[PDB]
């Protein structure tokens, strides 16, 4: 038997079994798709990166650029997507060579739990045992029943990767960073694109001075985005589909993405013969360790409580087989940034001001504006800026978020400052290249460390 | 209170950090402050 | 009169006037130009920020962006130069706002020692006083007696700058940071590029095999980089200039970029009335805490000993002041990035592998390229690495060094890291964003925690 058992080869997954592997554990990891990498390189992430980089700048040299004069931009679609699809099989290939390179085996099937310590592979028939088990069977997209997807008209985050043709009008079911990321790629292409959001704000995850600034710029930027509006059904019909809103209002597109959120995903693992179930929300409860209820199975990843993120799941990871190795192991959650990837990029990382003030958590906040920015002067930009929360009393850098060119970059330092539990003044009074936008980030800490 | 891998080292060898000294930014013990003792 | 007089308006004058504001202090400032800002402002940093970014999207958009055609590409100059001189205006009204706004006294004019506590500003005839008195009178190009430039034909980086036309051919002398900048801004606006250089390698403040990736990247993109060329004369003509090499080789060009180096500047400063003097390299020597041989005199910036960097004489000026004022005062210079804004960029941070051969420190290797990274991929880039260089016993980070697409901005983490002694480990350990630049460094990191 292995030493350790992975189901699924996602981000969770698959930086498990390498970093098990690298502690001298035999890996085995079960996967049901072709190809290794999880949603996030299969659909998620990586291609859905390809998409915004390329279009960002197409979408560019459309609206014109500084110092020149183009004199026509035409899409080659299929181009766009050979490049996404190149990307893909690039990284999906890179996660096979790295398990061969690390002596991980890898079985194709699903994995069924037969008992808390045996796993059947139902489409090969292999019973497989292992001391330790890892569950990393991560999310599926979640479709309310009165959104009727067919998976051509009305779809998902991965069709939506993949439309033959621009639509001319596309739908966005749902105002978080899948439907905000893939409307933008698609009307940066030249789609009318109209974003329908049930709360009084967009992008749940973001500050929400952030998540206000954003809804501004796209709207600038041509996307309507109508929140406080509740979808009540979606319905595929002719070349395109329908969607109803409460109140009667009914509108007409050729695509209409559903993105009301994702779901942990369980289905086929038989759970309940390991003598483990999930919660109200699909969740498997896992410890401080990441361990579920059974001691040696671990749950990671987007199939346990926690932000659905790539390098959390690939954290939790780490911290689970470290765990089971040497007996502990650690995830710095309030270190962990959140990315989104349109243009200007919205990140965050930390506690936001409505977390710190549920928890009645006095602060103090610095804020710099990319209009008083020297680099971003030259580059063109102009809007957006960074903030930081600082404790009112220790200084300790509590959160830090903006919007703006490339800040997810810019935030790279904040994580690491959040790492290292630093304080604003540590931030501001690090050395910081000029021109540079990582400046934005130091002005910004140096104002919350200098609050009254 | 000291670094990420300061932590981690201590936590292997079994060593409280009231007995590591921090050279680190601050009062922050250093992974070769550790290893120092 | 003032508690604090400061000569020099430049990056290193106008920071450290704005923090001995924030401490406290009356501040007088001395500048002879027009505009407040220095070299960085006027005719370095920002200017030169402003032709990169542009003219790099321009340069994209004619090789082709991926996904689309375009037609042409039809470079407009005037429009160029007016974001330039647009974005010159802005950073140079943003000093005076913060000047006026801080509460510190603008003189306009050279100023002269007429002792060790009081100064003349030659023009308008002030004779002023201070308790203390800062040095910040930065550097001018270096024009050996054999390079006649004549500031058309041939011309330093001011003039370079602003050429009326894109020129045939330009021929820059010196493969430095200027050099390669500033040929490489017109080259991808059509000119033909030589770069001269007398060493065996270029850009001599990189790490060596860093240096060696850039000229064989620019060598890539067009530009023609000959290094172990001792140019012996520069000699405008009728409509160009002849450039003369060491062995008899003559070349001849439109135009000729003389950037051999920068010189620290203290002309018409009259340092021998304050007792002061310059060394060999023109550098006004100074102690630990940036004091002359004269205790109430301090000096910064280009003008005295390190990096000709804004960042640099920023960080000086504010450890001078605070020395005034508090007793202390500390650079890091180990944590000091120093960037080269191309495309891809080139960075280094802390000691280069010569530097640590030379010092006899033993170290170990962390070395990760972007042809690995998956949002590398994802832009369309392959090109690239980052490397981290750690203590062999310590692990702690002695330096970091890249080239790549925004290889600077990935670095900003690497400076804090530096800044808090962290170990490669530690960096390699805290959270990344997925999929991210910084992802390179954080690889780069854990390979050289994990080196054998
Ligand atoms: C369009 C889109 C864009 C995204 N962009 C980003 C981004 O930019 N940054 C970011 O951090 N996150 C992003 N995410 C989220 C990110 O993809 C997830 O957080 C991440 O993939 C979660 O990793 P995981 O290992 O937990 O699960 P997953 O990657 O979902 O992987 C689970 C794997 O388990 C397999 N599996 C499931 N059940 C079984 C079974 N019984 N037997 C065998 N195999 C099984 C699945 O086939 C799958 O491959 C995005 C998601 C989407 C949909
Ligand atoms: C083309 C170019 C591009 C550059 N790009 C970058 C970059 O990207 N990043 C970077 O970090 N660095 C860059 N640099 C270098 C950077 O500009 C310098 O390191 C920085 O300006 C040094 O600041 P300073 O305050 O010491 O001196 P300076 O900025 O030179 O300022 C000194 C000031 O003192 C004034 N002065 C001198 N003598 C007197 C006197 N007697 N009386 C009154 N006033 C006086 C001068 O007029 C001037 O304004 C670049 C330089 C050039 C030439
Ligand atoms: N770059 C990234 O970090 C990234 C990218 C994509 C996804 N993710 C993660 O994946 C998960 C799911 O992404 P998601 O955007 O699909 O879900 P989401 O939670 O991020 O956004 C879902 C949105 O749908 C809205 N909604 C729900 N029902 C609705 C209705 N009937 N009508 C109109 N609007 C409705 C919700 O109010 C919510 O704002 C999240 O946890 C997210 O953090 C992260
Ligand atoms: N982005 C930045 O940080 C940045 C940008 C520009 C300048 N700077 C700084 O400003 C200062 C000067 O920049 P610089 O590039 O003008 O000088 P430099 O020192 O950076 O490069 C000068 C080059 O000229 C070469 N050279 C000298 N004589 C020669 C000859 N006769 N023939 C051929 N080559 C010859 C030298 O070998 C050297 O490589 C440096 O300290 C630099 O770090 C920094």
């Amino acid at each position: 038997m292995y030493d350790l058992l992975v189901i699924g080869a996602g981000p969770g997954g698959y930086v498990a079994a390498i970093r098990a592997a690298q502690l001298g554990m035999k890996v085995g990891v079960v996967e049901k798709e072709k190809a290794l990498g999880g949603t996030c390189l299969r659909v998620g992430c990586i291609p859905s990166k390809a998409l915004l980089e390329t279009t960002e700048r197409i979408y560019e040299a459309k609206k014109g650029l500084l110092g020149a004069k183009v004199k026509g931009v035409e899409l080659d679609l299929p181009a766009l997507m050979a490049h996404k699809d190149k990307v893909v099989q690039a990284n999906t290939q890179g996660v096979e060579f790295l398990f061969k390179k690390n002596g991980i085996a890898r079985h194709q099937g699903t994995a069924r739990f037969l008992s808390e310590r045996k796993v059947l592979v139902e489409e090969t028939g292999e019973e497989l045992e292992a001391r330790y088990i890892l569950i990393a069977t991560g999310s599926a997209p979640l479709i309310p029943p009165w959104a009727q997807v067919d998976y051509e008209r009305v779809v998902t985050s991965t069709e939506a990767l993949s439309f033959p043709e621009v639509p001319k009008r596309l739908i966005v079911v749902g105002g978080g960073v899948i439907g905000l990321e893939l409307g933008v790629v698609w009307h940066r292409l030249g789609a009318e694109v109209i974003v329908l959001e049930y709360m009084d704000r967009i992008l749940p995850t973001m500050d929400l001075e952030v998540s206000r600034a954003a809804e501004r710029v796209f709207k600038k930027q041509g996307l309507t985005i109508r929140t406080g509006v509740r979808v009540t059904a979606v319905v595929p019909e002719a070349k395109g589909a329908r969607v109803e809103l409460e109140g009667g209002e009914v509108l007409e597109a050729d695509r209409v993405l559903v993105a009301v959120g994702r779901r942990p995903y369980t289905e086929g693992l038989s759970l309940e013969n390991a003598g483990l179930s999930t919660d109200e929300r699909g969740r498997i409860p896992v410890d401080e360790h990441l361990r579920t209820r059974v001691p040696h199975i671990y749950a990671i990843g987007d199939v346990v409580r926690g932000p659905m993120l790539a390098h959390k799941a690939s954290e939790e990871g780490i911290a689970a087989v470290e765990h089971m190795v040497r007996g502990f192991g650690h995830v710095d959650y309030q270190a962990i940034p959140s990315v989104v990837y349109t243009h200007p990029e919205i990140a965050a990382v930390g506690y936001t001001e409505e977390e710190l003030k549920a928890q009645g958590i006095p602060y103090k906040v610095g804020k710099f504006p990319y209009s008083a920015s020297g680099r971003a002067r030259a580059m063109g930009e102009t809007e957006g800026f960074i903030k930081v929360l600082a404790h009112a009393k220790t200084d300790r850098i509590l959160g830090v978020h903006g919007i703006g060119a490339r800040v997810g970059d810019v935030l790279a330092e904040a994580a690491l400052a959040l790492f290292f539990k630093a304080s604003a003044e540590d931030l501001g009074r690090a050395p910081h290249a000029h021109p540079s936008l990582s400046e934005i980030l130091k002005e910004a800490a140096l104002a919350a460390w200098e609050r009254p | 209170l000291a670094m990420p891998a300061a932590e981690r080292l201590m936590q292997e060898k079994g060593v409280s950090p009231a007995e590591v000294q921090g050279t680190g930014l601050g009062g922050r013990i250093l992974k070769e402050d550790v290893m120092r003792h």
